[PDB]
């Protein structure tokens, strides 16, 4: 049993909001609450509303009511979330969580599992793709990959494909005065394997379809 | 909504109760408050429903209860781990859920943990688009506050420095970094860069060159 919310990452101040919760491993028709729940950056968890599986009522916030609907589609098995005339104050990490009980009327309901979560960022900046570049390098030497310059967050990053994970460590971005982000991701590796091992950072920012690959080697 | 303290500090090893003050229609109406565990980078993490119920994977350690229209979440014996945000949340009638105003665990007594500082000067591609990105790169420290200093040749930079918030790394020391964003010109009109870093009065230093 697992949820996956998708949607755009940037809206701009006054349009729709609109994501969407997949959920595998078990059916939305059943007898389960279906929920929408936020947490701005650095600010408490909000419940936006559910819907119910079984009859396909809904139950909202009654702060955000008159903006939100949610709805479900039973083929898919999807349940999505709509939000109108957002502001800044909806910036937020939106996640899909299943509500499970056992009476409802004696015991309520609680939120068993959760989506991942996306981050949606209301703002009329321009979407910018990153430059990439390599961070080029004892027993033991630090090799790296900059992500310069983009918006809105996130990037993802990973190394030879995904198959280096040990003494990867990829940084917080920093945001700088610009409003643009940069990150830099970095891994330790044994002197020797240089000049043989190929290290290449997997560097993927969705909203502006910047997708690289870079390879990064001893400056020469 | 449902009121939390904001901040609660204690010590390695102690005990700790976090309160969730609610009302007669939503904590004193059901047994059906719960508690969810957060840190940065992963969704809230369910510890506690029904009340005082835990689900699997969920530590001896989290309890539950409540008296009225107040619950309260108890953890023992605290680890570094514990340090998140919790929250407290529950069903009201007939129709919504309303969640706690969250509260700040922070665990003191953790070991301290100098920093390592891994410095790197621009890439050749970034100098043939005139432009020169120093990366400091700050990480294993403990307490999570650290000074950054740049010098150009030995001379204080003040300009194009952004630092980061240090941030908890999985093995529950910070990280942090630190950009100095300068012209290609400008870097190669010195002879070297530092990137110095204070961490509880002690200062680790590393050096660039063109």
């Amino acid at each position: 049993v697992q949820l996956q919310e998708s949607g755009p990452g940037l809206v701009k101040p006054s349009e729709t909001l609109s994501l969407t919760c997949a959920v595998s491993g078990g059916s939305i028709g059943d007898d389960y609450y279906w929920n929408w729940i936020r947490q701005p950056p650095g600010k408490g968890l909000e419940w936006i509303g559910s819907i119910y599986g079984s009859f396909g009522g809904t139950n909202y916030n009654p702060s955000l009511k008159s903006r939100v609907t949610i709805s479900m589609d039973t083929s898919k098995n999807q349940f999505s979330l709509n939000l109108s005339s957002v502001t800044a104050a909806d910036t937020a990490v939106y996640y899909c969580a299943r509500g499970s009980y056992n009476i409802v009327v004696l015991f309520g309901y609680y939120f068993d599992y959760w989506g991942q979560g996306v981050l949606v960022t209301v703002s009329s900046a321009s979407t910018k793709g990153p430059s990439v570049f390599p961070l080029a390098p004892e027993s033991t030497a630090a090799l790296g990959c900059l992500v310069k310059d983009y918006f809105p967050e996130p990037v993802t990053v990973s190394w030879n494909s995904g198959s280096l994970t040990s003494g990867v460590h990829t940084f917080p971005a920093v945001l700088q005065s610009s409003g643009l982000y940069s990150l830099s991701s970095v891994v330790t590796v044994p002197s020797s394997s240089l000049g043989t091992q190929t290290y290449v950072c997997n560097v993927n920012h969705k909203p502006s379809n910047t997708k690289v690959d870079k390879r990064v080697e001893i400056k020469t | 909504a449902l009121t939390q303290p904001p901040s609660v500090s204690k010590s390695l090893g102690q005990s700790v109760t976090i309160s969730c003050s609610g009302t007669s229609s939503d904590i004193g109406a059901y047994n059906g408050v719960s508690w969810y565990q957060h840190h940065s980078g992963t969704a809230p993490r369910l510890l506690i429903y029904e009340v005082s119920k835990r689900p699997s994977g969920v530590s001896d350690r989290f309890s539950g209860s409540k008296s009225g229209n107040t619950a309260s979440l108890t953890i023992s014996g605290l680890q570094a781990e514990d340090e998140a945000d919790y929250y407290c949340g529950s069903y009201r009638s007939g129709s919504t859920w309303v969640f706690g105003g969250g509260t700040r665990l922070t665990v003191l007594g953790q070991p301290k943990a100098s920093p390592t500082v891994t410095l790197f000067p621009p890439s050749s591609e970034e100098l043939q688009a005139n432009k020169a990105t120093l990366v400091c790169l700050i990480s294993d420290f403990y307490p999570g506050v650290v000074k950054v200093a740049w010098k150009a040749d030995g001379s204080a930079v003040n300009a194009g420095v952004e630092t980061t918030t240090p941030s908890k790394q999985s093995n529950n020391k910070y990280a942090a970094s630190s950009y100095l964003s300068l012209t290609s010109d400008q870097w190669k009109s010195h002879k070297s860069y530092s990137c110095q870093v204070t961490h509880e009065g002690s200062t680790v230093e590393k050096t660039v060159a063109p």
